[PDB]
DNA sequence: CAGATTCCATTCGAATCCATTCGAAAATGATTACATTCGAATCCATTCGAAGATTCCATTTGAGCCTGCTCGAGCAGGCTCAAATGGAATCTTCGAATGGATTCGAATGTAATCATTTTCGAATGGAT
DNA sequence: ATCCATTCGAAAATGATTACATTCGAATCCATTCGAAGATTCCATTTGAGCCTGCTCGAGCAGGCTCAAATGGAATCTTCGAATGGATTCGAATGTAATCATTTTCGAATGGATTCGAATGGAATCTGATG
């Protein structure tokens, strides 16, 4: 029979497709090992799970069942490391409420 | 088309300032805001039209804008990638 | 007649516009401005709708960030009013 | 037909929060995020391989490239997860 | 006895240190500081002279640029004396805080 | 060892920057800023050194780390 | 009959072709007139910078060129200042 | 062995200023500058080729990369010089 | 005491999740070379120790220039209301422009054989 | 006086020419999405004008605190010199990633049934301002 490589590694993200994608970015004569794909898939899955967990907590706070870009922005900008890593613009997020003490 | 920069009214600038967190506003802020907006738009649109012209096309797509914004250092999530 | 002291409705609008997520500029004037600006680079161009909307989102985010920096610079000099000097200093420090 | 990361993002989400859904715009944002991070790691790995005058790319290059561009405790936890996955795979 | 008003020797020093190109921090203390900082990441390390020289040049350039921005912030508030709040504001606007 | 960056050295750097008068609490702030910058750069220099299985930090590691940070430097092999 | 002499340049065309061929992902080809264009661009930029630095040296009444001259030339031109944002090791600062 | 751009920089300098020399440190700085610009142009050209689903790199990619990277009034002269060189190469 | 903002109820309509057909692609099995790893052999280049004339640095004193707090005048931005205006929104038609197929024809890589060309040694007389 | 920038001589890479083999990207045609141009209303948003208050600016005093000068004296700089440590090169012997040929499992596009948030319709507090 056939056993997928992601099942052997114990992941959800694909190992074969990521291997094929990595082989297309090597300059000129360049080979790619079989255990670079496993490392890359594990990294991507870890980061995805972290962001999704924070966003789900933010959504649960507001008594809502689904996730929207507002919750993604609230989750990202409330964490120091995620804020440092992600500096892009999220279309539909807005700003975190904050009013200076001198103006009040 | 002429003097289209005056369609960025004074209430719109006041709303953007309020979301920025500004309590009082002077009377000469609006012209400065219009100037800075024009400069920003000119840079980005120039790069987007260059990207479109390279591909031998006549329609400006969302991906040219996304690529130009990534070039200037202003990555945007939501419209492609 | 009922009146509010100067500075209360301002805080009300600050809360209102910081709690929401929509766009704050009208769409037709911005689209007209985009077309007029791009007239100088190539004649007889065409635009998708997504291109205009991406440009609007980027512009709004840029202006909001700039106004936050301007407010910081205005607070430094012991004021609550923002003036062109604060915009100029904020843009100068950012290397613009 | 075109490729996307929607199936795996939904699988991870159902693994973390088993009763919370996702919309369609948040899916586009997650797709863009994954593509961005992948391109960053790939570029750094290629440069690292170039510096030392080697042609092949291995898990050492990926580990070093993760140790850069990843701040704080993110780097430690990511390296731990990747090492565990590779160790399980090879055996 | 002869004395100078405070403010002219400052301008003379400004001109003298802006016309030159040398380095302004002594070498042995900076070398010791670099080694002590780097001992936190790996023990029993070695250095080249070029590594320490590159680090010194980069550090000096960074500090000079920061002080220019600090002076701008001090002038904004109608002063000639620079204080820590100016450094904090410059670093906050730049993106480091 | 951070106290070996004296007060006259900071005065000289400030004079070259254009500063006319200096407060008395500037020196500790400057020392903190310098320490943070140095740690940030040396971390990546040592990472680059460790990837190549070496025990000596060369000039190229520092040049690459600076270029990564966004502070490109000319005249030291790149 | 070298390619550089046929195009009328001083920078090498074969070496630049070889350099370009080694940064083109997998199964990527490189034309023969990309090298000529690249060599022309590099030669033009080098000549501009050298000309400005030599003018500064003639102003300062010296015969050779030092990193001080390069820093003075680069910081005094708006376009060169915008393009080159690196650190010249041995230049100092521009008086102001 | 170790290749560099010293000979060509000296030739250009003797072309523009026939009576001026150059020291070693200025030569190192010029080498760094040339390498930096070349790497920038090559990367941008590769990205342009990728975006359009092509495989070959031609003078169109180089021209567009030059237009994107160089500031105004510096792109016009560079484009003119490159076009003249390519035409002279092809005609001969 | 008059305005504004946070709670629950009810019917609705936009939106997500599950089901199906099937092409595009991933895993298995041999066979080759290609690239990386494991021992010696120089031999530079970093670290440690010593001597000392001198120049930077640290401490104390005096005083005047800069900053901070109080008070009064005025001036420029906020708040309310009536009248006018231009955006949004819901169809209709038309015409300008991508995107996919099928042949061709222009142009690049690969393999040998020279015929240059650039980098590594000292050698001096010349700007600093 | 002293450091160094330009010359001269050889030798081992390494471009330049000739001849295929074949990817690859121009040249014409045809469909379809898709963007541009017109037309017709409500109704919400913008534009002036009047009023009045609170925030900004300038001046006279007072206290705080940075700078300029003189005297020790200490510690960075320059030169000399072993001891040896670790990068760098050259060979054989391995480890493993690429490339065909099959077979089948997987993920992408199109349809269909709940269902859960998006507008009304109120009621209950919260808060602001003049007395």
């Amino acid at each position: 029979k056939a056993v997928s490589r992601s099942q052997r590694a114990g992941l959800q993200f694909p190992v074969g497709r990521i291997h094929r994608h990595l082989k297309s970015r090597t300059t000129s004569h360049g080979r790619v090992g079989a255990t670079a794909a496993v490392y890359s898939a594990a990294i991507l899955e870890y980061l995805t799970a972290e962001v999704l967990e924070l966003a789900g907590n933010a959504s649960k706070d507001l008594k809502v069942k689904r996730i929207t870009p507002r919750h993604l922005q609230l989750a990202i900008r409330g964490d120091e490391e995620l804020d440092s890593l992600i500096k892009a613009t999220i279309a539909g997020g807005g700003v975190i409420p904050h009013i200076h003490k001198s103006l009040i | 088309l002429r003097d289209n920069i005056q369609g960025i009214t004074k209430p719109a600038i006041r709303r953007l300032a309020r979301r920025g967190g500004v309590k009082r506003i002077s009377g000469l802020i609006y012209e400065e805001t219009r100037g800075v907006l024009k400069v920003f738009l000119e840079n980005v649109i120039r790069d987007a039209v260059t990207y479109t012209e390279h591909a031998k096309r006549k329609t400006v797509t969302a991906m040219d804008v996304v690529y130009a914004l990534k070039r200037q250092g202003r990555t945007l999530y939501g419209f492609g990638g | 007649p009922h009146r509010y002291r100067p500075g209360t409705v301002a805080l009300r609008e600050i809360r209102r516009y910081q709690k929401s997520t929509e766009l704050l500029i009208r769409k037709l004037p911005f689209q007209r401005l985009v077309r007029e600006i791009a007239q100088d680079f190539k004649t007889d161009l065409r635009f998708q709708s997504s291109a205009v909307m991406a440009l609007q989102e980027a512009s709004e985010a840029y202006l909001v960030g700039l106004f936050e920096d301007t407010n910081l610079c205005a607070i430094h000099a012991k004021r609550v009013t923002i003036m062109p000097k604060d915009i100029q200093l904020a843009r100068r420090i950012r290397g613009e | 037909r075109k490729e996307s990361y929607s199936i795996y993002v939904y699988k991870v989400l159902k693994q973390v929060h088993p009763d919370t859904g996702i919309s369609s715009k948040a899916m586009g944002i997650m797709n863009s995020f994954v593509n961005d991070i992948f391109e960053r790691i790939a570029g750094e790995a290629s440069r690292l391989a170039h510096y030392n005058k080697r042609s092949t790319i291995t898990s050492r290059e990926i580990q070093t490239a993760v140790r850069l561009l990843l701040p704080g405790e993110l780097a430690k936890h990511a390296v731990s997860e990747g090492t565990k996955a590779v160790t399980k795979y090879t055996s």
